Order: C-alpha cells, then structure tokens, then sequence
C-alpha cells in the first residue's frame, strides 16, 4: 500500500528551468516511480491512494476500493490551486491510512502487540520547498491540528502507526540552469519543517535538486518498501559496555530504523507485550506508543539457546550495524534486550531477547524470545509459582506453543481485565461506521459552487453566474444555447436535420468523440464473419 | 408598449457568465428606465448598479475597458432618471476613476492624463484604452452635471 500526497497547492506553480511547473516535474516522477516498481515483481498487490491540499471532504482522490484506473485518472487532472496545508493533509492522510485497523484486529491493545500484523503505508508528501501558509499568515513550527479526533484514538497519542513510514520530496529545482552537479552519488537532506515530522517516523527526506538527482532519489526509493517493524533502541544503562576487542567513545545509540519480517500473512510468535503493569481492574487503559522504547545491555550472558522454541526471521535493516561492525560483528556471543518503562509489578526492564547476528554476518536476526526465557528453558511446583512473573494476557499466545507438547493450562486465569472488555465493541462499530462513511463520500464531489456574490455596498439574494467548464450546450435541444452569428446557418441545420426524418436521431450538433478513442472498445460492437482458417 | 415586461428578465439576463450579455442587459435598463419611471424599474436600476460595482473588482483590465466603455451611458441614462441614485452613481464613478488612476500609473503612457486633472471641457483618434476610458469616465461625468444643472 502506498498513499502519495500531492499538494497541488498554488506554490507549485512556479516554472523549472526545464519549461514545466513543478506540478508536472512531481506527476512525471509519480509515473517514473509507477514504472520502476512494476519492474520488481511483487507490485501485484499494492493498491495506491492519492491525498492533494483541499478540503476533508475533497482532500482524499483515490482511497479504499478504488483500482489503478481511477487513481490515474485523478492524478491526472490534478490542478495547483491552495494554500500550503500540510498538517491538516498528513491528519487527513493518517486517519485514512488508520480506517480498518480496529476492525481486523491490528492493534488491538489488549492481547499484547503482535509484530506479524502488519499494513504497510509509504507516504511521499511531495511539497513545496518552505513558507506554508495557514490563511492567516506564515508558520515555521509545522503543527498537527486535533479538532476531531476519531474514536478509538487516545490509545496511541501519535497519529502515524507501528508500520506508517514519511519520505519527502521538496523538489528545489532552480530556474535558470540548476548546474549543480558536483556531487555524482550524494544525496543530501532538505533541512525543512518536514524534516522532524518525517525523521521521527522513521523514513528520510529528499532534496531534489536536478533531475538527475530525481531519478537517483527515485531509484534509492523503490529499494526501502518491506514489511514495516519499526522500533527504537537506546544505549541506556551499560555506559557502553563494547569491551571486546577495543575501547568505546557515540551516534549509534536511538537507532530508530525497520527490520524486515518476510513471511514464509506473516508467521510468527511472542509478541512485545507492552510498557506498563496491567492492573485486574483498570477502566482507563494507558495510551501505547507507535514506537516501542525497548533498550539493550552488552552482556555474554549464555548467548547459546538452542530448543524446540518457534523460530523467527524478523530481520534487521542495516541502519546503525557500524557499532556491531566494530566488535567483529560480535561473533558466537550477543548481547540481550529490554523493554523500559515498568516491563513487570516492579523492577526496571526486564530482558527478553537479544540481538544475535548470524553466521554470514550480514545483518542482525533480531532473535525475538520469550518475555523471560532464562527461567522457562532450564514440575517440583515450580512453573506455577514462575507463571507469576509474567504479564497475566501473556499466557495466551505461549500456550500455544505449549500445544506442541501437551496441554497443563485452562482457560481459568485467561483473563486480563474486567474492565479493558468494557467499551471495546462500541468503538469498534463507531470506527467501522467511520469508516464506512468516509470509503462512501471519497469520489462523489458535488461542489455546485458557481456565484460571483454581487454585494451592495432581488435584493440580499441575487448573484451573477460563472463561467461553466464542462456545460455541453445544446445546441438542437435549447434554442437559448444559439449565438446570433450562425443563427441563420444553424437555423436552417435544425430544419433539414428534424425534416430528414433519420434514424437514431440526436440534438448534439457535432460531438465527435471524447478524449480516448480505443481501438478494441470499438472493435467490440461490430460483427465479422470470418476466422482466418487459412 | 410590449417592452416593459422585458423588466421581468432583466436580472435573470444580468446573471450571465458572457460580458456581452450583461453589457447588453445594462443598456437595455437603462433604456427602460429612460422611458419607463416605476418603482420596480428603481429597484432593478439599483440592483444593475449594485453587480456592476461588484463586477469593478473581479475582472481583468482587457475585460475592464470592454465592460465599462459601454455601460457608462447607462448610468448617465440612470441618474437623468432616477434621482435618488446620484450619490451611488458618483461613489461608483468615483471608485471606477480610481481605479483609472492606479491603471495609467502602472505603465508609460504617451498622452500622460494625470497632469490633465487642471483643465477644462471643450464644446463639444488611437490612442491607449485606458486614457480612453479615462476620457470617457470624465465625457459621461460631464454629462450627468449638465444634465443634473439644467
């Protein structure tokens, strides 16, 4: 899935030294980046969306159900006319992107955070270079609005997702020559309000600058779609504890990037539970956060874990791997992880995984384990007094696992809360209505705007009409419709054509055809007796 | 004598998106209001007035001239007609000449008829279209004194 955001506002419409706006230079790179990801083949499910700079009624083109005719087409008649809204776009275009996640099932805040749901989402938000506008004046601290939040909203306190990356395309081309070309293989940031918003997500953000940059930002663009595990590492609390083979100093530390988890839907298991302690009765839950703190510690600590636990592939994009580069990629050893911010009742974290890279040592596994697999793998009474360190919903997806042996639990202590049950279903139907209401007006336009609102300064109710771009007059039809030049020569082509007396008669006096004209949609309705068996 | 239910029309002939429509609805008021003096007649007068000084500022200088070079006659016709609307005709006029004034200024003229403001009417060929409007604003001016005087 990929939802391109298009501005079209009337700051695009400044000419290139190339002879075309920069509207058209943004639609001619869409359809570049249409034809260089058809080359790979896995562009047969993606389905992409268009959001432009207008009203939330009109904001969104192509949405949900709508195929690649129609997106096309709307891409195509974009016009450059608006002021600069960008965060009431993004609002718009992240509520879009967020329509049927609390209806699948994705993000359902009470049964831990699985990682193997995913719904990827690259937005482009192709923008002019500075100086957006509000109707009032001109900011420079690029603000997300909340007016309207949707139901079901104040769980997250972010408007992105786990898997909703921002790239961003400023197209600074200048006007005379752009002899800017020093530089062959650098591509360097825009250093915009942008910049933050899309840093923060997780993606970075292109200054275009001469089209051969263009082509090389979009060709470094098609190879950074996977499926999207994002999440945030820290150096805290081991003081950077990379005493191995020489002595530590960093940047490598909140490491923000995605790590591919290709399926074999994705399979997999032991999800990130959560970051906090989940009380039996708790009526307001604590809002998650799209981008879980989890930390890590340099330790040995028996890096060997070799069992019949479920294995898992999440694998790490290589962002930040010239720390573990340093340490010879850290061969037979790793070092373990941990989720922050009151992992258990009380202690501070607790490890639940490490960062083991492989045998080729190419990029990092991500081994995902159990949330306290130390304890576990090594009955005596004693898995009944361990089962009370873990989250209580936690039982549920290990108990799987468990199915592979035999089966020693029930559904007896299967309960997380009396309450977080309590008001689910009915923000779910108000976020599938929601939704509903916004898949149905997504096409539909219907301005019906067309007064010149003659003011004083018939009476308080009168205003002139405008001109009318596609108004079709009827020339045959409606005598009005006839200018007083050719009004005899028309006059006497109305009397031959209702005295002709033909067949399959019509009042357009010359309607040739519209804009396309297919070869096999005419060929169609037609009969040819013949095969050609010769 | 059938021409005054043409009154009837008049508006809805006004809400036009052609100039030439309106242009043409304007003249034919303004020969309605010349000939004919009802209550109605006022109000469709000052309704004409009220969309033509709407229409000064939403449309271009090309559109301006072809606009206003006509129709100024049919405030001359309007004001010898209805008295009550001097002071409206003379704001708009007024309105009208200033935008002249911003017009002239812009770009170099060969005539200069700003420093023409200290001169006086003649009793009674190409040149550039806004110093033709201009003339013509101060021609239909002088009318509606002489008229209003005498």
């Amino acid at each position: 899935i990929l939802l391109f955001l298009i501005d079209t506002s009337a700051s695009m419409n400044q000419r290139s030294h190339l002879g075309t706006t920069y509207l058209d230079t943004a639609k001619g790179a869409v359809e570049t980046f249409m034809k260089l990801r058809a080359r790979d083949p896995a562009s047969r499910g993606d389905r992409y969306m268009l959001v432009t700079f207008e009203e939330p009624p009109y904001a969104i083109k192509a949405g949900w159900k709508e195929n690649h005719a129609t997106f096309m087409n709307e891409l195509k008649n974009l016009q450059a006319e608006g002021l600069t809204t960008l965060g009431q776009s993004l609002r718009t275009a992240f509520d879009l992107l967020n329509l049927n996640r609390l209806v699948t099932g994705i993000d359902n805040y009470g049964q831990g955070r699985n990682p193997f749901f995913l719904e990827p989402a690259i937005i482009i938000t192709i923008t002019d270079g500075s100086k957006l506008t509000t109707t009032s004046g001109v900011q420079d601290e690029l603000h997300l609005p909340l007016n309207s939040p949707l139901p079901g909203s104040e769980l997250t306190k972010e408007p992105f997702r786990w898997d909703q990356r921002l790239f961003a395309l400023v197209l600074r081309l200048p006007g005379t020559m752009s002899v800017e070309s020093e530089q062959l293989t650098g591509v360097p940031l825009d250093d915009s309000a942008i910049t933050p918003m899309c840093e923060v997500t997780g993606g970075r953000s292109y200054s275009v600058c001469s089209p051969r940059m263009l082509n090389q930002c979009l060709e470094s663009l098609v190879q950074k779609v996977q499926s999207g595990v994002v999440i945030n590492f820290e150096k805290a609390g081991p003081d950077p504890s990379p005493v191995e083979d020489g002595q530590p100093d960093g940047s490598q530390p909140w490491h923000s990037c995605h790590k591919l988890i290709y399926v074999r839907v994705p399979i997999g298991h032991w999800p990130v539970p959560e970051s906090f302690w989940p009380d039996q009765n708790s009526p307001t839950l604590p809002p998650r956060t799209s981008h879980p703190v989890v930390k890590f510690s340099c330790t040995d600590c028996e890096p060997m874990v070799i069992d019949k636990l479920p294995f898992d592939k999440y694998e790490l994009e290589p962002s930040p791997l010239t720390q573990f580069i340093l340490e010879r990629k850290s061969p037979q050893t790793c070092w373990q992880v941990y989720v922050s911010n009151s992992a258990k009742y009380s202690e501070l974290g607790h490890p639940f995984g490490y960062l083991k890279a492989s045998t080729a040592l190419n990029c990092v596994n991500l081994f995902v384990m159990p949330y306290n697999y130390p304890v576990l793998l090594p009955w005596r009474q004693s898995f009944e007094s361990y089962l009370k360190t873990m989250p209580p919903y936690y039982l549920g997806p290990l108990k799987k696992a468990v199915r592979m042996m035999g089966a020693p639990n029930l559904i007896a202590d299967s309960m997380e809360y009396g309450l977080s049950y309590s008001v689910i279903s009915y923000l779910k139907k108000l976020s599938q209505q929601a939704k509903i209401e916004s898949d149905r007006v997504i096409g539909s336009v219907g301005k019906k705007v067309v007064q010149e609102t003659g003011i004083k300064v018939e009476y308080t109710g009168f205003q002139v009409a405008l001109l009318n771009k596609d108004l079709k007059p009827q020339t045959f039809r409606n005598a009005y419709d006839i200018p007083r030049r050719n009004l005899l020569d028309h006059l006497t082509r109305m009397r031959s054509n209702l005295l002709k007396s033909t067949r399959r008669f019509l009042k357009g006096q010359d309607e040739d055809q519209v804009h396309s004209v297919p070869i096999a949609q005419m060929g169609n309705y037609q009969e040819y007796l013949k095969q050609v068996p010769s | 004598p059938s021409m005054h239910i043409c009154l009837d029309f008049i508006p809805e002939l006004i809400a036009q998106p052609e100039l030439e429509k309106q242009i043409f609805a304007i003249q034919l008021l303004s020969h309605l209001c010349i000939q004919y003096a009802l209550p109605k007649s006022l109000s469709v007068a000052r309704l004409a007035v009220n969309v033509m000084g709407t229409l000064l500022t939403v449309l271009t200088q090309a559109k301006r001239y072809a606009f206003f070079m006509p129709t100024l006659p049919s405030l001359v016709s309007f004001c010898r007609a209805f008295p009550p609307l001097y002071e409206d005709i003379m704001s708009l006029l007024i309105q009208i000449g200033q935008v002249c004034a911003s017009d002239v200024a812009t770009q170099t003229r060969d005539i200069d008829p700003i420093i023409t403001r200290l001169q006086q009417i003649k009793e009674k060929g190409s040149m550039d279209p806004d110093v033709q409007l201009c003339h013509c604003i101060e021609r239909t001016v002088i009318e509606i004194i002489n008229m209003s005087v005498s």
